[PDB]
């Protein structure tokens, strides 16, 4: 599922005030449960990377974030390497656990969306 | 836009524009085509003492330019001229293919003509690696057949070379039935053409050349491995069209599908070609470009490249012979469509710069293979009536399955075998 | 050769047309070998010898 | 020597006045060579597969 | 370059053994896959072991089979490696495809990885099945009787593949001895499957418990993963020799302890254990030929993950629907089984039909849903406009 159909999906939701305040609700929750604030990690650090699209968008990623993704990551395994969790002072606050790789993300899924439609596109005379 | 040929004694074309200068010139119907493999060069020695400071500056005072091109099936001597003197550019014209014609080849101008060319073909050896290798192609393509002569001639043929054999060649080639004059410009038609009704004399009129046998294409390879370049620079192409051949535009198209390519240019790497979804991926090369050469009684359709990913030459002979493989069983309408609009748009580009020798060169070489020139606008006519259908008829016909030949030099190690290349001019079907 | 040109036209024979030819000369060639065979050894087969005997 | 001059290929070359001669002879044998090979091939599979059918001595009529 | 690295065959095993960078996190459930290579080991020396004096005639392979259990000096012991062995094996091969499931190790890039996988458990699961059929007792008979007839359901040539696969009208002679020839066969298929299994690892590596990159903090195979392995290779084997010396009979089936007898099937049949939750997806269906396409289809249908998971994170760690009902799944599986060895009777019937809807649901239905919700959730959460 591509981030573009999340976001989608996701918007609609969060603009619909009927919707909103039944969902975001129970999506926070979920976040909670997830546990991964806990091990210092921010959800776009978990995004599976193995395709071109994260690799182009890690790739355009300006310098200082991308330090600190690394750092993240690596704190991350060693953590869950001991059976432990962090210090509960150094867990992923809500307001820090924002989306810093998803506009790259959604902007390299529309270049790529629009080569593809390019590459097809039919002619009429 | 306009096609004014009419033959007096001489045979007279024209084609004026409201532009800024004039140029007149002869353009003869025999070039490196017909030479031997003996006196192979005789032809860019012509050309040369035509250009020689003697008779260079003779023009220079006068306020003419001068301007000379050798090719396969003709010749052309041109003179430009500041628009009200299109009659001082017909007095050097014959003064110097009438009187100078025994002047011009003097023993102390011959021999540092000579000296000069020498340098200058061999320097073309040494260091044009692109041009080289598409010269080395006519060579194998066509051996042993009028099209496998080079232009420039060869060291050997050159160096031995006296002035009997410009005189024997000038004797056989330079006459009336073999010529046409051409003026370009702004200069109308009868304003050219009652100069030169003007005077006559006509000079070895009723001497045909001498008759020849046919080109042919032989599927063969020659390969210039050299491993102290830093590139591997190929040729490789099928027998194309002749001029006058019915597929000359579906074959010019073709070329275009696939187009040219300049891996270091950010608006190359974005052409609508298929092909380079294949060849970026590994940077397979650092440029490449189709042609459809047309001749008299022949031609090549293929493409040249050039690369330093001197591992992966086969990724690139591959990937680009499978495209070609599409024009038989898959070119789709877009890309058809794609090609008829950048043909237009090079071809108009051809047909039409701000240079009246380009347009002589264009309207001589054309006028003396079938007695007039195509219009541009009849041109895009023809160019806008190819299907997809066409296409496919002819890549079937010229494409599939059939022999190639290749040129190559630099670090081509890494070019496989002919048996291997030649598989790929097709594809496994149940 | 034309013979070659008539059917499959400077193209080479496609496996479909390989594997239904095999078909057809498996067959033919079994039949074919069976009677120059039999027939060599007319004479000697269980089928000459049964025409001799009756019971 | 000139690189040009491209050496004699006489004694190989079939003087071409057919041109698909040597085509249609290669493409003949290759042709032929898969034909056989495709019948032996199907041979050899049959004489393996046949082999594990019921053998001639437990063909019991009870 | 060091020796390790600049001879030739050492050089595979050092970068597949030694210098092989390991993501740092990977937990004991990685463990699974050294202890499969170890099985594969126990089964193939056991069985060559006995092999030697193993007879595959119809009359004598039961007696053979006894004969290895009270005259080969320690035959007792080989043959309980082997059948218990069998048994740990595929145990072990449950837990490396359920660690896969969990932690999003079918995904890409590993999917070649994956389906070379459920090519090798095929191939396990008929090599067993040979296997038991050697013994030839009353289990061995019955079971080569029922799944060599699940080729009868194909359509106009199935009782003609199944008589060849019989050599004859029936399960005999022939029948065995082509059994055991072809039960010594296909471990080796299976070996070079494994080969092309740990190629397609090692291009890429394995995963981790977090389902993200591995790139950044490697430790070498050497030290840390072999003397880890150790740790659970000990354990493996002390409760393997549990049942092999203190109850080397409990998993299997008393009724294999009975001659093979043509004329009479045991009220008591069960399938081993392992078949048991496919056994029942086969009986869920009350017709011939849609019975054994749905079990067929029931592990085809592991090649559709991939496809059908359409989170964008990989493994279920951070994942509350998605932990829930992989467990749902699990359980459900172990109630197939459960099922499997019941009678086909009142209850049993309707909670089969319904546990094989849950497992095909799953893969198809569940997964593509929920994975789906979380993406949003996951989004919703954070995103403040
Ligand atoms: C992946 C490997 C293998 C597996 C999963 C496997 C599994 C089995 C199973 C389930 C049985 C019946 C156990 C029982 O007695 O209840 C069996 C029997 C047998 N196996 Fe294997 N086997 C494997 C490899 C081998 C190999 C390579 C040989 C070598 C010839 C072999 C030879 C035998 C013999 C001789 C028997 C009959 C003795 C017995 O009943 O234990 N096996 N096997
Ligand atoms: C005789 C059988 C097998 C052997 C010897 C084997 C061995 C291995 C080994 C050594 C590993 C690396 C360590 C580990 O992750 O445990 C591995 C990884 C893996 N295997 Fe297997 N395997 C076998 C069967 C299977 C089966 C039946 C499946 C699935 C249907 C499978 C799926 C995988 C996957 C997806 C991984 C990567 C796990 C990850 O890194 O997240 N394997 N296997
Ligand atoms: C990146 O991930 C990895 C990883 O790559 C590896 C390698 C390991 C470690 C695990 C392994 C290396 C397992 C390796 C084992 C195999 C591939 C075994 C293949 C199977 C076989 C059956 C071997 C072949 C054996 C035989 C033919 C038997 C020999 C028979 C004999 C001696 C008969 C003797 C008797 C007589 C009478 C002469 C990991 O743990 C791991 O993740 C943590
Ligand atoms: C030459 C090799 C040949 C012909 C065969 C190999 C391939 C077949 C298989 O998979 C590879 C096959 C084992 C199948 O897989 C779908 C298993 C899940 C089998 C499940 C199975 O077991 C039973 C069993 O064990 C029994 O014992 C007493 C009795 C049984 O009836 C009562 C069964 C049974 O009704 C089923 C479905």
């Amino acid at each position: 599922q591509s981030f573009t159909s999340i976001a989608r999906i996701g918007d609609y939701i969060l603009k619909s005030p009927v919707l909103s305040k039944l969902c975001v609700p129970v999506a926070n929750q979920f976040i909670n449960l997830a546990g991964y604030k806990k091990l210092g990690l921010k959800f776009d650090d978990l995004i599976a990377e193995e395709n071109p699209i994260m690799q182009t968008a890690l790739r355009r990623l300006p310098e200082d974030e991308s330090y600190a993704r690394a750092y993240r990551i690596i704190r991350a395994h060693q953590t869950e390497l001991t059976h432990h969790l962090l210090p509960r002072n150094e867990w992923i606050k809500a307001q820090e656990d924002v989306p810093y790789l998803l506009p790259y993300i959604l902007e390299a899924e529309a270049a790529a969306k629009e080569k593809d439609e390019l590459d097809n596109i039919e002619v009429s005379k | 836009a306009e096609v004014t040929q009419l033959s007096n004694g001489i045979v007279v074309a024209t084609e004026h524009n409201p532009a800024h200068t004039a140029s007149v010139g002869v353009v003869f119907g025999s070039g490196a085509a017909n030479e031997n493999p003996y006196n192979n060069g005789v032809s860019n020695l012509w050309k040369n003492i035509f250009l020689s400071k003697e008779n260079s500056a003779v023009a220079a005072k006068e306020g003419l330019a001068l301007s000379s091109n050798i090719s396969r099936d003709f010749q052309s001597y041109i003179v430009s001229s500041l628009p009200g003197s299109t009659d001082k550019s017909l007095d050097f014209l014959n003064q110097s293919f009438i009187q100078q014609k025994a002047n011009l080849l003097s023993s102390s101008n011959f021999e540092a003509t000579k000296k000069s060319v020498l340098k200058q073909v061999q320097d073309f050896e040494d260091n044009d690696h692109p041009n080289r290798v598409l010269e080395h192609l006519h060579s194998t393509a066509f051996q042993n057949t009028p099209l496998s002569l080079p232009t420039r001639g060869t060291l050997e043929s050159l160096e031995n070379l006296v002035v009997a054999d410009l005189e024997s060649f000038a004797n056989n080639h330079f006459l009336n039935s073999n010529a046409v004059v051409v003026g370009t410009g702004n200069i109308k038609h009868e304003d050219l053409v009652n100069s030169i009704e003007s005077k006559n004399l006509s000079l070895q009129t009723g001497t045909k050349p001498v008759l020849k046998k046919k080109a042919a294409f032989l599927g063969s390879e020659v390969r210039l491995r050299d491993d102290t370049l830093p590139k591997a620079w190929i040729s490789l192409a099928v027998e194309g069209e002749p001029v006058n051949s019915p597929n000359y535009f579906v074959a010019k198209l073709a070329a275009q599908i696939f187009g040219s390519y300049n891996a270091f240019e950010p608006a190359s790497r974005l052409q609508g070609i298929k092909l380079l979804d294949n060849i970026q991926e590994y940077q397979l090369c650092d440029n490449f470009n189709h042609f459809s050469l047309s001749y008299k009684d022949s031609g090549l359709w293929g493409f040249s490249t050039a690369t330093r990913n001197v591992t992966m030459i086969d990724d690139l002979i591959h990937f680009t012979l499978k495209q070609w493989n599409r024009l038989t069983i898959s070119v789709t309408d877009t890309e058809v469509e794609r090609a008829k609009s950048l043909l237009k748009l090079q071809l108009g580009q051809l047909y039409e710069s701000g240079n009246p020798v380009n347009d002589a060169n264009l309207l001589g070489a054309e006028v003396l293979i079938k007695g007039s020139k195509l219009s541009l606008g009849e041109a895009f006519k023809k160019i806008d009536a190819i299907t997809v259908k066409d296409v496919k008829a002819w890549a079937g016909k010229r494409l599939w399955d059939q022999d190639i030949a290749i040129a190559g030099t630099g670090q081509i190690e890494g070019l496989l075998d002919y048996m291997r290349i030649r598989s790929d001019m097709s594809m496994m079907r149940w | 050769s034309s013979l070659y040109k008539t059917f499959f036209k400077r193209n080479a024979v496609f496996v479909g047309t390989i594997f239904a030819g095999a078909f057809v000369f498996q067959t033919v060639f079994d039949t074919a070998i069976t009677s120059w065979y039999e027939n060599h050894n007319k004479g000697k087969l269980w089928k000459d010898v049964k025409a001799r005997i009756a019971a | 020597k000139s690189t040009y001059r491209t050496p004699n290929f006489d004694d190989v070359l079939k003087e071409n006045n057919d041109a698909d001669k040597g085509r249609s002879y290669a493409y003949f044998m290759v042709g032929a060579m898969g034909l056989l090979s495709s019948a032996g091939a199907k041979s050899t599979v049959e004489t393996f597969i046949s082999s594990m059918t019921a053998t001639a001595d437990v063909l019991a009529m009870a | 370059m060091a020796f390790r690295k600049s001879n030739v065959y050492l050089s595979l095993v050092n970068s597949y053994i030694i210098d092989s960078p390991q993501p740092s996190s990977i937990n004991y459930w990685w463990n699974m896959g050294s202890l499969l290579g170890l099985c594969l080991v126990i089964q193939i020396v056991t069985g060559i072991f006995m092999a030697m004096h193993y007879s595959s005639n119809i009359e004598l392979a039961f007696s053979s089979v006894e004969h290895i259990m009270r005259d080969v000096h320690n035959g007792y012991i080989l043959r309980y490696l082997h059948a218990n062995g069998a048994s740990f094996f595929f145990m072990v091969m449950f837990m490396h495809m359920a660690k896969g499931l969990y932690y999003g190790s079918y995904r890409s890039p590993r999917v070649t990885l994956w389906n070379v996988g459920v090519i090798i458990f095929t191939l396990t699961i008929a090599t067993a099945f040979l296997g038991y059929c050697c013994v030839y007792g009353q289990m061995s008979h019955w079971g080569a009787t029922v799944i060599t007839n699940l080729f009868s359901a194909i359509p106009f040539v199935g009782n003609d593949i199944v008589s060849w696969l019989w050599g004859g009208f029936s399960v005999s002679n022939p029948t065995i001895q082509r059994f055991f020839a072809l039960h010594y066969l296909v471990p080796f298929i299976i070996a070079a499957m494994v080969i092309m299994h740990l190629m397609a690892l090692h291009i890429h590596g394995s995963s981790n418990p977090l389902g993200i990159t591995g790139n950044l903090d490697r430790i070498p195979m050497h030290s840390y993963f072999i003397f880890k392995d150790l740790v659970t290779v000990f354990l493996f084997m002390l409760i393997l020799a549990l049942f092999v010396f203190y109850s080397p009979n409990t998993l299997g089936h008393p009724d294999n302890y009975i001659p093979g007898n043509p004329l009479v099937t045991p009220a008591s049949i069960v399938p081993e254990w392992y078949l048991l939750p496919f056994y029942a997806i086969l009986r869920s269906i009350p017709d011939k030929l849609l019975g054994v396409i749905t079990m067929f289809a029931a592990i085809l249908v592991l090649l559709v993950l991939p496809f059908t998971d359409r989170s964008v994170v990989r493994g279920n760690t951070f994942k509350v629907l998605s932990k829930f009902f992989f467990f749902i799944f699990v359980f459900n599986f172990v109630l197939l089984g459960q099922i499997g060895a019941c009678h086909v009777e009142v209850p049993y019937v309707l909670m089969g039909q319904i546990a094989t809807f849950i497992y095909f649901a799953y893969f198809l239905i569940i997964v593509p849903v929920i994975s789906t919700i979380e993406n949003v959730l996951f989004y919703i959460g954070r995103v403040n406009k």
